[PDB]
DNA sequence: AGTGACATATATGTCTC
DNA sequence: GAGACATATATGTCACT
């Protein structure tokens, strides 16, 4: 996933 | 435990100044001799004699046991906290530091922690180490049965979520997936209710950042202001403007490939790099300017 | 009904008999059946394995008038706790409205802890001014007199503190060594994971700062700030940061004589009560700024 | 007390 | 996947001092 | 109170499908 769906 | 029932049953017992035979009474339900083995720790009482005694103290059998024994310490929570709360945004850095925490958090409560607290670890641990479909298991891999389970519930728990973010992990770059199976949990994950439970909303969160990332990718718009919508109601009903520049480069890439607009690609693009320098998160500043400068912006 | 909770919780889970019984050796699968079809009373000792397998208390388990709190009143507590009023009297109005509901909604199952929560946050929400509101003595005289003994703070308790920090405000005349315990002791207290507690203690730390201000007392005030931070940076609750930087403002407007740098903590305020879309904040900051000569 | 104190 | 058979463990009761 | 022996129940191992 890209960087901003890394949201853990 | 065997002294910790005894002693509260001794203690209330006397403060009552209640003697054992008075206690005990007949003999039909309890016996003295069997008292005195309770409560000096030699027998651990069973559930209808812990009953007899409760109803005898005027106490109920919750009271006598009412102990908060096997809790989970506070440092997990806290270790725990800084696992779910303290977005990577796939920083190789920030990612190799949560693996390492999970191993800290494994080796020092694995005897004590619950099964869905162990299986959240477990899916975290795989969300993190994951680097792609290639290289990494497959969901129907290392959870057979519980992703089977998933693909038909209806209300999704704080780990079924967990289990649909690695499964999004591993749809992202792929091609010839099962479409049909993706478009059905998509309208069940933005069918959950938004409660109070800050680790549910925070998973919550990140499948409807994989889903907007991979609508993106399969270059799908419809539906996709409805998933911005429920990732604004997750982070303004929790108060978690931690994750709201994610919101902004969702906005920002739908009027860049949707609506052809880069002007308001750019704008919305400029609200998110405010947003986390006001924040200051240097990594996440610097990956909205290098998303921005890769979309042709600024 | 002890074995039926049991298995209806193991299943509500997707939990095999296999897995919460692993290795048998503490519980095997062949007494877990009993167990769940009423054929065999669980020991204490299964019990105890059952409960931590399950992430349950025993006491949960077992518990006959065992009553559960709904998730409405964990949300309408969200709202309470999480939505700064900024003294705001409809913000206020608001929350006074809420908190009958949640009263007469969940009165008959809330534990008294739950209960005093309730009737501090109501007592400092609808405060209007140290002489005509009740004073803390009066009716929290047991409390805040344990608050006097006490190390540790409880929930309640820097809730109480909070409404103490509420009448100190306006009084000349008020015990100086008194104040001066209860600030070295809330500084002392340490960063939950809890966001209510973490909220709490926040807003003390925004009244001793404010109260120093208003004593002109700066000593020991960029120990507040440092405070209220690592509660903002634990937390991860950056609708509060504004008010810090309004604190980095009045410290150099007022005690640093630095009026530049005071009106860029002001301009950061501004700017960081935009992003958050909260215009009853960001309309609160700016008239700050103009009434303190800037 | 002043605004940036009401945070409840 | 639940069974039943049979031994063992533990609590409990009934003496005994 | 405490030790001795018997009993009821919970639990474990085996065996079977």
């Amino acid at each position: 996933l890209p960087y901003f769906a890394g949201c853990l | 435990l065997k002294d910790s029932i005894g002693l509260r049953i001794k203690t209330e017992r006397e403060r009552q100044q209640m003697s054992r035979e008075v206690l005990c009474l007949d003999g039909a339900e309890l016996t003295v001799r069997q008292l005195i083995r309770i409560e000096k720790g030699e027998s651990l009482p069973s559930l209808d004699r812990l009953s007899y005694i409760a109803k005898r103290l005027g106490k109920s059998m919750t009271e006598l046991l009412d102990q908060d024994n096997i809790t989970i310490p506070d440092e997990y929570y806290e270790m725990k906290n800084r696992l779910i709360k303290f977005p990577t945004y796939r920083n190789p850095d920030r990612i190799k530091s949560k693996l390492t925490l999970i191993e800290e958090v494994y080796e020092k409560f694995f005897d004590i922690l619950p099964e869905e607290e162990l299986l959240t670890l477990d899916i975290l641990e795989n969300i993190l180490s994951f680097t792609s479909w290639e290289e990494s298991p497959k969901v129907e891999e290392i959870y057979e049965d519980l992703f089977e389970q998933v693909k038909r519930k209806r209300k999704f728990s704080t780990n079924d979520l967990l289990v649909i973010d690695y499964y999004f992990f591993h749809l992202y770059g792929r091609k010839q997936y099962d479409k049909k199976l993706f478009e059905r949990i998509i309208k069940r994950v933005l069918n959950q209710e938004i409660w109070t439970d800050d680790v549910y909303n925070i998973v919550l969160f990140n499948d409807l950042m994989a889903i907007a990332a991979l609508k993106i990718f399969h270059n799908s718009f419809s539906d996709f202001l409805t998933v911005v919508d429920k990732a604004l109601a997750v982070i303004e009903k929790s108060q978690l403007y931690s994750y709201k520049p994610s919101v902004f480069v969702l906005k920002a890439k739908y009027e860049l490939l949707h609506k052809e607009n880069k002007k308001e690609a750019a704008e919305n693009y400029d609200k998110a790099i405010v947003f986390a320098s006001v924040l200051e998160d240097s990594v996440l500043e610097e990956s909205i300017k290098a998303g921005k400068l890769a979309d042709g912006l600024g």
